[PDB]
């Protein structure tokens, strides 16, 4: 008799799980749950102990947009207020690090005067922003589909992208990172792997793998770039398997296939070294899987910013380097650091008695602690020291005594 | 200088009416982030389709309730909506009297309980009937 | 602290027993009113009251465990919420609550 | 540092879907390499010439299970291959009543019993009844 | 054959031994899907999770069971076998088929 | 060859940050090959088994232009 109370349960739990699916694969439900989740994903792999530290803003992109449009300029946007205003430009205040931006973006034109208004204020405040792009940027339904894109480059010259073309060849976009495919969060539910109290769900991802919980690959990158600041307190380690680019501990999900069992990639798709390279090319972040791994790596985070050409000269190769340099994430934030610490330290030393030749002494003195100019480098040791020369001059401004014009330019180690 | 990192996004299932400048940002820590998830209050007014009949028309309209991530796991979601909730009951029910757990006398008196519920439908009441054996 | 078990030193010993005539046999008056199961006993502890249960025909009584009056409180079920719900459990034996 | 030694190779009847590195080593040693043999799962679908009867259109096929090295021999292979298993009880039973363990009412009832699985052919059943004395 | 390899080793003497179930055809699959050696899963679990982890241990060498000839895959296979075994140092040990 | 290089990777790691200038590596290096290298007279026969070299040089420079991390060259004689 009990057999048959089984069989009732069997099929009671059946419909059930049945409606369950529908809560946990609707598209609400899982945007707010992937965002908190992913939040806690980034949060619980900081340090907080090493000087880290993280806030939230509760703003969506239609409101962003609002803003910066309502506003009749940038300077009195009420993202600008809170990340400039109140932060780097307050004496006794600290300045933002980075900017992570839980979005998707396409080739639509909000979504592109969206990123001009994020490049101004990062560019202002020097700190980049990082986001992720979707799918249909690449004309395809999902990210499943990348395997068959032939020529990522001829498909960058149809007119759709127009405005993304322009804003690669701005100055701000230096200050801008966009991400590639997203990544699971979530194995899926079932009574061994990963099981629930009481009721006997089993979570049924159909044939759309949307069904899966994807998150965010920009919080991904703000964990190496929290590893790189907890080690050495400089963000430049996040470019390599090795050097700290890897984001180890991915989710893993086998299932049947053709008679075998294979294991859902945690990346949509297994990125090859050609496909990554086009996607650098494009000057896009993508974070490749290890094949058959829980790893991925991010190869290289060039920005947004499209390196210019110059002739091939001595002179004109020395201004193509020094470009590109500018148009590297890993640089970038040398930079940046070095303009925090100088705007503070500065401000504590208004009003003492300098001379154009004191602010030169002072200066060197002071830019020689991040540098390692020695014999054979500590690998991964000028990570703490990341300059290798750097070059300071003072002039003066002329019909304005106390005043100085200051040029500060810095060779990096590679 | 410490490195503070600013993630902006929609961590909430509407747009706030105060302007962006006026409303703040929360600090995070790992000793925290679930009371700034109960103290951020998260909600989520959603229709589904009601897969507990044979009807299309049928649409399932839930008011789930968020503090804390656990909050997203499916015996939370069961416990936010009574047209689920009522059937895991009725499945402790069966579970308890097809393993002797309790007297039939008591298993009509909780059957009895949990199909009293005013927001179930006539229909799901016969489905969860259907499966109590004619012992 | 060892005050929660038969053999951890929340055993009663000693108990009085009374036979007596029955329907034609002969049985013992339980030293506690009633013989308290296991199922009934949880049910108590879930109560926050403090049951002594009989030994099946023992003279032994034991209590299986001292929860307080207190209620336990829910949390979200996240590591930090998992985390809160142990400490505030622990806040609510008194086998704890002692130390 | 241990001299680790990495063996690669198709271990199994047919491939796994699983990327290769999703798929994880397995660590043996001497105290557990049966127990590496039966967590593994070894199964063979295959056919081979049904050499039971005279016919070369005749074609036997087996789906043989391991979990052990053992199972690799002869006894375990009749033992999961009902076409030979049925051909073994049958001999059984003839060596039982030709040393007189049994008498012939017992006999005839076994081989009711032998005879009766329904996934041997007509003409196994007619060779093995072909095999019992007159008497 | 693996038993007889097993059994014929002290696993007191600091040897040990991981089983890895591929076929060759997808080795090939996983090396040519792969945009470089350094990216394939096999290389993955050699080297990655062994030789360059800190904490780890590094694979002291590769007993494929598998019969080669002079096709160009199994050229192929052989020349990636040879790639991955240069790079952890450890050499690559197989068998020749008589064809 | 290769039981050299796994115990040159592993050893050589937990020396990382340590206060290391070019002839510490020397004198270091050398010290520690000659743990595995029998130079005598006449060998124990198949007792050079456990010490398989029998000579050994290790020569250690500066890379140029950041300071921290050399240029190891070893070169082994092992037993015939």
């Amino acid at each position: 008799d009990k057999a048959l109370v089984d069989a009732m349960i069997a099929e009671i739990d059946k419909r059930l799980s049945s409606q369950v699916n529908e809560i946990l694969h609707a598209k609400e439900f899982q945007k707010l749950e992937s965002s908190w989740r992913s939040l806690k994903f980034m949060v619980d792999r900081t340090d907080f102990r090493e000087n880290t530290r993280v806030e939230m803003l509760n703003a969506s992109k239609e409101d962003l947009q609002k803003d910066f449009e309502d506003a009749p300029e940038v300077t009195k946007s009420g993202l600008y207020k809170l990340v400039y205003s109140n932060e780097y430009g307050v004496f006794g205040g600290k300045p933002y690090g980075i900017i992570s931006a839980n979005y998707d973006f396409n080739v639509g034109p909000q979504d592109m005067e969206l990123l001009r208004k994020c490049a101004s204020v990062a560019a202002m405040a020097h700190a980049p922003f990082i986001g992720n792009a979707a799918p249909e940027v690449f004309g395809e339904e999902s990210f499943l589909k990348l395997p068959d894109l032939k020529d990522l480059k001829s498909l960058f010259e149809g007119p759709q992208y127009a405005r993304w073309h322009s804003f690669r060849e701005s100055e701000d976009a230096r200050y801008v990172g966009l991400a590639l495919p997203r990544f699971l969060l979530r194995l899926p539910y079932g009574e061994k792997t990963v099981p629930v109290k009481a009721f006997n769900f089993t979570e049924d991802v159909v044939g759309h793998h949307e069904r899966y919980l994807w998150g965010h690959a920009s919080v991904a990158l703000t964990s190496r770039v929290a590893d790189s600041f907890a080690k050495f307190r400089w963000s430049p380690n996040i470019i390599g398997p090795q050097s700290g680019g890897a984001v180890e501990n991915l989710p893993l999900h086998q299932y049947e296939a053709m008679g075998e069992i294979q294991t859902k990639i945690p990346t949509e798709v297994m990125l090859t070294e050609r496909r990554e390279f086009e996607l650098s090319e494009e000057g896009f972040i993508g974070l490749v899987f290890r094949k058959d791994s829980d790893n991925a790596a991010f190869f290289s985070a060039n920005s947004t910013q499209k390196p210019r050409f110059f002739g091939n000269t001595p002179e004109g190769k020395a201004a193509e380097t020094n470009y590109r340099l500018g148009t590297q994430l890993p640089y970038m934030f040398i930079m940046t650091r070095l303009a925090h610490y100088i705007k503070v330290l500065q401000r504590e030393q208004i009003g003492s008695w300098k001379e154009k030749s004191d602010l030169e002494r002072e200066l060197n003195h002071w830019l020689s602690q991040y540098i390692s100019d020695m014999d054979d480098p500590a690998p991964a040791v000028r990570s703490r020291r990341p300059l290798r020369a750097a070059r300071v001059v003072v002039e003066d401004v002329e019909g304005q005594p106390g005043w100085y014009r200051c040029s500060l330019q810095v060779r990096p180690h590679f | 200088l410490p490195l503070k990192v600013l993630m902006l996004g929609d961590f909430t299932g509407q747009e706030d009416a105060r302007p962006l400048e006026q409303r703040a940002p929360i600090n995070v820590d790992k000793a925290n982030f679930n009371e700034v998830m109960a103290q951020q209050n998260l909600k989520v007014t959603l229709t589904a389709a009601d897969k507990l009949s044979a009807d299309p028309n049928a649409t399932m309209n839930v008011s789930l309730q968020f503090k804390n991530l656990n909050d997203f796991s499916p015996e939370s979601v069961v416990n936010q909506v009574p047209e689920l909730k009522k059937l895991l009951e009725l499945r402790s029910a069966l579970n308890a009297l097809k393993g002797p757990l309790g007297n039939l006398p008591a298993f009509r008196k909780k059957l009895q309980a949990l199909l009293a519920d005013e927001d179930g439908r006539k229909a799901l009441i016969k489905e969860l009937g259907l499966t109590e054996e004619t012992k």
